């Protein structure tokens, strides 16, 4: 809870800055290992 | 990025060669590291590494263990070496022959397993 | 009927020979596995975009075709008949009879104007391809001695006819099959003797798209980003203002008298439809030059502040009505801004303004103190003073009246004849528009992908009702990127938000072309309820479909997966999907699952229970490290220009780019040799192994140099040098890309490795810290067991078992490297990266970069230097950028390889020249020693480690209370067989009787928790 | 000849190497430490009086007298002070 | 730090957003977009 992520690469449902980037063709992919598996 | 790798390496050497004694081979100079001194240089650092270098080596005969009273003795903190007719136990990196007593060696089994064991008296 | 076209209809797309290449071609092809119509022995089949026509027969039943539009005399139709002697082609107004079908006279009745005529030369398969493009009727053909067959065969060009007619239908002149062509991208494989032997239809299915993405016919196992799905616009709309009155251009252009240039006239144009087609009816040969626009596009735009400035000048001054021009007219009469957007229309007006007698209705200012600012007007007549005198008064000496009359006369030459000039100034700075071209407005479609046009702003997307409120002077909203995101509808004035059409990334999960052709598809960052499914080709840009089947659709936080059944069992990750989900080929189907992190193991913890190993294993593991990369050199001018001296002269004007690139590549090349020297040249003396190779039972044959080999490499080194593959080189050479040999040969590197091995085998770690001191190898092993905390007696008492374990472990290394394919994958990765970068550099030379051609000689041989240099500049910029990218990627890769080589040098010092205590630095278990082996671009370390085995539980106590004194083990741990108490060394169960010599005492047995009562003999 | 100038190939001063053709150096059979690296194991140096190419030397050969019962032990030592620049 | 954000770029969408003529022109600049995609995929795999 002390580090704030921007995107995290998870499903976006059609309908802020992430939306602008996505509309311009820039996306973030999720890491293979989830936070739970790393834990 | 290259200079940052170099500076990380210099910080590691400052920690492990100047602020301590390093067991890592060739990390703090050629030889067994004794200590190191830093000297600032215009855009970097110079490390004066003080190392111990063995010299003036001599050949000796050696055996894995010594058989005495039917018991096999292995050196505690040395190696068995021979002047030629007698037998001593010496520390590894400096010739300091000692009379083989039952204080600088330890017993483990009989002299029927070690491949190269040698007969001699282990002074008690 | 209907049948499957299979992989048929490929035709040589060009006239260029090609060999051992995979070429990509965008053309009208027959899609693979297409539904072709089979007719048997016929009707008038349509001509959609071109036709593939096959004919299995053995009796020449098929003789020709008749392509046309109405196939009657009212239009022109192409005719092709194959008479036994020749082939007749005739485009000509044919009143074809109703059943054409040897009496050729039973095909058509009349043959009116004929604009083109031409004459030329086990069943059989006659394949044909007919296309009609740019007035040319192209035919490709092939005969094959033979349900269409299921083999590959390519068609060769036959003829292109300049027939100049539309063809919408055709008919076979009497089993024949008719497939249709579509615009498709194909990947064609050319043979060594230049034969197209295979093709891939990129749009057939996801696997074909993967094949075309990778430019290969075989795909390895993995997940590949192939393309992006994009929803296509359903329809188009146009929203222009409702104004319908025409602009008052007639009262401007058709004026009885124009103004003087000094007092030029300005007219405001607003609230009207501006049809610029009404122009082009002025004094012929008129000049119509536009700035910021093209004359042909004015009818399609909307303008904000349209002003028409009119005046009359002399012809030779029309050049001065342009941005930045200088002269009396441009300086004192009428100046245009340097950033002028608009159009200048000038036309000779001799028959309106010239007067035989001298016309004095048109003046121009010839003398002004200062120049004018843009669009400024000066109508003053003060006397200009060129002299210092107080000219205030009337004209005279150095005192001129500023205005002079043109005196246009019918007898003057063109240069001094009157020209009427109209300058149209408008702001295409979008903004609310009042003047618009002639364009019809459709209805407004919201919540749907459309092509839209709002007052000339074109785009594609989805329009929604916006909550933003524009101020009256605002017509568009803009985002961070400066792209229009909101628009006020010109008619209803409502605010609409513009959003892009749905799109996303698509990845293809393939088990490997060898294993199977099944695939799964991941739509990234999408949920399945939103995955495009539009049936007709209006969506999913890939244009193929992977339909749902129930259990074949899964939702992951990485996206929607189609074609993989999710299972509840967990396995190791085979192909990573993301968010914990992996995929693999079951064998039979592709299954997705949550990856397993490994098997659980609860360790039996207690306050008095300890596990002590009773046995050990000598493990030999392998660590492969890159040490160097291929040293590369680039002949800059040969790469960029290549035999063109004009290109070299033009290149000289670009700077010191090539010097910088050469210096960077030389730095990398020198760094490679420094890396190799720092890894292998640690020893000062080239030690040699004793001729008698007995080492207490330890067998180093697989690692020691083998004198038979012409290179004196070890068996393992030979296996490594054969497992890493280290005409394409000549093709790279021809472009100026060369490989420089390493300073140290492989023989010298093997000699260094041999010296290291001999030193470590005959002297241990002493040769790394000074003079090499010999020691028997079993004694050295006893030292290395003392290092990891195992007493020496353990080795001497287990010498044969330890030697055998080492020998078997060393024996299995050959198999482990040779068996597991991706074992030398790091060194092979280095090699492949270099090869791929150079091949990419070579392939980039075929890029036009927006120029007309990628061949410099063609550009120079077909264009005048003025335009030739423009095209060559495009090419040189593109090639320079390719070189710069190559060198930057090389510098980054060289930094990474230098880090790897520094790590390899550290491992050489700390694992080969000594015994390391650092955990996992020199192998998994407790490091005993390590052996280096050279490998083509790096070093393989054989780490020998000690691994405890066969552990046993015992009861333990912190101390022992005896006589009332607390006792702690000096060099071990207290353990109990269950009733007796011994002291044992930690990593090997060797219980010993608790005496006062293997134990020490500190304090009473009243503070040590867990202390136990026993006797210390 | 693009570089115009030409260095005379006097036979003994022309040599073939995997790096290319070396002109103006005489190949010898002695082995010295690398002075100027040509490549593929070949280095160059000023003999003294002329330029000589040679196969570089990896170092002085040595043979450790390995037996199964002999150990070398140092009787003395030297305190060395080396320098490392970073 | 251990990993960084894994990023993907749709080259055609960034350069030629919603314009088809721009895309057909972009088809003439070689393998630039393919090289960019390969580099970013390498980075993304390196993070895992
Ligand atoms: C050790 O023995 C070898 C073989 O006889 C000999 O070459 C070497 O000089 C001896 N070492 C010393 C220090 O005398
Ligand atoms: C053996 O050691 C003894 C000392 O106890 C002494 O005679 C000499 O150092 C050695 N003798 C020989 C013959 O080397
Ligand atoms: C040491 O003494 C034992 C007992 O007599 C004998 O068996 C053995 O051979 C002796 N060792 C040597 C090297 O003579
Ligand atoms: C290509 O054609 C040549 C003709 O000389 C032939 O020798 C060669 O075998 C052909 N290639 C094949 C069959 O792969
Ligand atoms: C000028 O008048 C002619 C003749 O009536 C007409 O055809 C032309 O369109 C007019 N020009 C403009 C710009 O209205
Ligand atoms: C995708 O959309 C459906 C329908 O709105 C929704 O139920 C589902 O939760 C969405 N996916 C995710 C990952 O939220
Ligand atoms: C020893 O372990 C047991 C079980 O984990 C625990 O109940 C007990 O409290 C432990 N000893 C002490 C002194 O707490
Ligand atoms: C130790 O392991 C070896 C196998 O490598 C086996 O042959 C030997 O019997 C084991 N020792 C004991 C005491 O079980
Ligand atoms: C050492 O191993 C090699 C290969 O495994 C074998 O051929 C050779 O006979 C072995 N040598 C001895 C002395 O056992
Ligand atoms: C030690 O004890 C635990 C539980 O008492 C048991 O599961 C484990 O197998 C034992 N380990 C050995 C080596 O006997
Ligand atoms: C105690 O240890 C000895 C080995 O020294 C063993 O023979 C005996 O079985 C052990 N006691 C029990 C109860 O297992
Ligand atoms: C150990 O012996 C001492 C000797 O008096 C005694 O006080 C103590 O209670 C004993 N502890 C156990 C656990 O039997
Ligand atoms: C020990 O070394 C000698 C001489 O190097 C050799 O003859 C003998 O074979 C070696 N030991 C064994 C067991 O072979
Ligand atoms: C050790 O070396 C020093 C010189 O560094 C010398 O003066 C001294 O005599 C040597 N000692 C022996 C025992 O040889």
């Amino acid at each position: 809870n002390k580090v704030t992520l921007a995107d995290a690469g998870f499903i976006k449902q059609y309908g802020d800055l992430i939306c602008a980037q996505k509309f311009k063709g820039l996306t973030v992919l999720p890491p293979l290992l989830t936070d739970e598996m790393i834990a | 990025a290259e200079i940052r790798a170099s500076a990380n390496l210099a910080a590691t050497k400052m920690s492990e060669c100047v602020l301590g004694q390093s067991k890592r081979v060739d990390f703090c100079g050629k030889g067994y590291h004794l200590m190191s001194f830093p000297q600032s240089a215009p855009h970097g650092v110079v490390f004066l590494h003080v190392t111990y270098v063995p010299a003036q080596e001599k050949n000796f005969t050696t055996a894995p263990a010594i058989c005495h009273d039917g018991k096999a003795h292995f050196p505690r903190e040395g190696v068995f070496v021979s002047n030629g007719t007698h037998w001593f136990v010496t520390q590894r990196n400096f010739y300091e022959p000692q009379i083989i007593t039952t204080d600088n060696t330890f017993v483990s089994g009989n002299c029927d397993v070690v491949i190269g064991i040698v007969n001699n008296t282990v002074y008690d | 009927a209907y049948t499957n076209s299979f992989t048929r209809g490929v035709y040589y797309p060009d006239k260029v020979f090609r060999s051992s290449v995979l070429h990509s071609t965008q053309d009208l092809f027959l899609p693979f596995f297409s539904n072709v119509t089979w007719f048997h022995v016929n009707p008038v089949l349509p001509f959609n975009d071109g036709v593939y026509f096959a004919s299995i027969e053995k009796s020449n039943i098929i003789r020709g075709w008749i392509f046309g539009t109405t196939l009657d005399s009212k239009t022109q139709s192409l005719l092709i008949v194959n008479n036994a002697t020749n082939v007749v082609i005739k485009v000509c107004e044919f009143q074809f009879c109703n059943d054409p079908f040897e009496s050729e006279f039973r095909v058509y009745s009349s043959a009116n104007n004929c604009t083109f005529e031409y004459v030329s030369q086990f069943k059989n398969l006659r394949e044909f391809v007919f296309k009609n493009i740019d007035g040319y009727f192209k035919i490709y053909s092939k005969h094959t001695p033979i349900d269409l067959p299921q083999g590959f065969s390519a068609l060769e060009p036959l003829v292109d006819l300049p027939i100049g007619i539309n063809i919408t239908r055709f008919q076979t002149l009497l089993a024949y099959y008719v497939g249709y062509l579509q615009p498709r991208t194909f990947l064609l494989k050319y043979n060594e003797n230049g034969t197209i032997t295979d093709a891939v239809d990129c749009a057939l299915d996801p696997l074909s798209e993967t094949k075309c993405t990778l430019k290969s016919f075989t795909v390895e196992k993995g997940i590949y980003q192939t393309s992006n799905f994009r929803v296509q616009p359903t329809e188009s709309i146009v929203r222009f203002p409702n104004i319908t009155n025409l602009c008052p251009f007639d009262e401007v252009f058709n004026a009885t008298r124009f103004a003087s240039v000094y007092a030029w006239n300005r007219k405001r144009i607003s609230n009207c439809v501006a049809d610029y087609s009404v122009l082009y009816n002025l004094a012929p040969f008129f000049t119509f030059k536009c700035y910021g626009v093209s004359p042909t596009k004015l009818n399609d735009l909307c303008f904000t502040n349209v002003y028409a400035d009119s005046f009359v000048i002399r012809g030779d001054e029309v050049r001065q009505i342009a941005p930045g021009q200088t002269g009396n007219i441009a300086d004192y009469n009428y100046k245009l801004p340097d950033d002028f957007t608009g159009c200048v229309i000038a036309w000779n007006s001799n028959k309106l303004d010239s007067k035989v007698s001298g016309n004095y209705n048109y003046l121009y200012r010839l003398f002004r103190k200062s120049n004018l600012k843009p669009f400024e007007r000066d109508i003053s007549t003060e006397i200009y003073q060129a002299g210092n005198k107080p000219c205030n008064g009337v004209a005279g000496f150095n005192c001129y009246f500023p205005l002079r009359s043109y005196s246009f006369r019918p007898t003057y030459g063109v240069g001094h004849q009157p020209y009427r000039v109209v300058v149209l100034s408008f702001e295409l700075l979008h903004a609310p528009a009042t003047v618009c071209g002639p364009k019809k407005s459709t209805n407004l479609v919201k919540n749907k992908c459309v092509n839209f046009n709002f007052n000339g702003l074109k785009g594609t997307g989805v329009l929604t009702e916006s909550n933003k409120k524009f101020l009256p002077f605002q017509q568009f909203g803009r985002d961070i990127a400066d792209t229009t995101d909101a628009v006020r509808d010109p008619q209803t004035l409502e605010i609409l938000d513009i959003t892009p059409c749905s799109f996303g990334g698509v990845s293809v999960i393939t088990p490997g072309t060898n294993t199977s052709n099944q695939v799964a598809v991941l739509y990234q960052g999408v949920n399945c309820t939103e995955v495009p499914v539009a049936i007709h080709a209006d969506q999913l840009t890939p244009t193929w479909r992977v339909y749902s089947t129930g259990s074949n659709v899964f939702q992951t936080r990485a996206g929607c997966l189609i074609g993989a059944e999710y299972v509840n069992n967990s396995y190791e990750c085979d192909i990573p999907i993301g968010a914990g989900i992996c995929a693999s080929y079951q064998t039979q189907s592709i299954i997705a699952y949550t990856m397993s992190l490994g098997a659980e193991n609860s360790v039996a913890y207690s306050n008095n229970s300890i596990a002590i190993p009773t046995n050990f294993t000598i493990s030999v593991t392998t660590e492969i490290l890159p040490v160097s990369m291929t040293k590369t050199s680039v002949d800059c001018t040969m790469y960029i220009c290549g035999d063109s001296t004009e290109c070299s002269n033009l290149l000289l004007q670009y700077g010191s780019f090539c010097t910088q690139l050469k210096r960077a590549l030389t730095g990398i090349a020198v760094e490679q040799d420094k890396n190799t020297q720092e890894v292998f040249a640690q020893v000062k003396q080239i030690y040699k192994t004793p001729p008698i190779k007995y080492f207490g039972g330890f067998n180093f044959s697989q690692i020691l140099p083998d004198p038979s080999k012409p290179s004196k490499r070890s068996p393992i080194e030979d296996l490594l040098f054969n497992k890493v593959t280290l005409d394409l080189i000549c093709a790279q050479k021809f472009k100026g890309l060369t490989v420089l040999p390493p300073l140290l040969t492989d023989e010298m590197i093997a000699q260094y490795t041999s010296a290291l091995l001999a030193g470590t085998i005959t002297s241990g770690w002493t040769f790394g810290a000074g003079p090499a001191l010999q020691i028997p190898f079993p004694m050295q092993m006893a030292y290395r067991f003392n290092g990891i905390g195992v007493t020496q007696n353990v080795l001497y008492e287990n010498q044969k078992l330890i030697a055998n374990q080492f020998n078997s472990a060393i024996g299995k290394i050959q198999d482990s490297l040779s068996s597991t394919p991706s074992a030398l994958g790091k060194l092979q990765d280095v090699v492949n990266h270099n090869a791929q970068a150079l091949n990419t550099l070579v392939k980039q030379l075929s890029s036009k970069f927006g120029a007309i051609s990628s061949v410099l000689n063609d550009i120079f041989s077909r264009l005048d230097p003025p335009e030739a240099e423009v095209q060559i500049d495009r090419l040189i910029t593109g090639r320079l950028q390719s070189l710069q990218t190559y060198v930057t990627q090389q510098l980054i890769r060289a930094a990474e390889i230098r880090a790897s080589a520094n790590l390899a040098a550290t491992k050489m010092s700390e694992c080969v020249l000594g015994q390391s205590k650092r955990v996992d630095f020199c192998g998994k278990g407790y490091h005993l020693m390590s052996f280096p082996q050279s490998a083509p671009h790096g070093v393989v370390f054989l780490h020998v480690t000690y691994v405890p085995a066969q552990e046993k539980n015992f009861t333990t106590a912190p101390a022992i209370c005896h006589d009332g004194k607390a006792h702690f083990p000096r060099e071990g741990v207290f353990v109990s067989n269950g009733t007796h108490w011994f002291v044992t060394q930690r990593n090997f169960y060797e219980p010993q009787i608790i005496t006062t010599d293997n134990t020490f005492v500190s304090g009473n047995c009243d503070v040590v928790i867990g202390i136990v009562n026993n006797t210390v003999y």
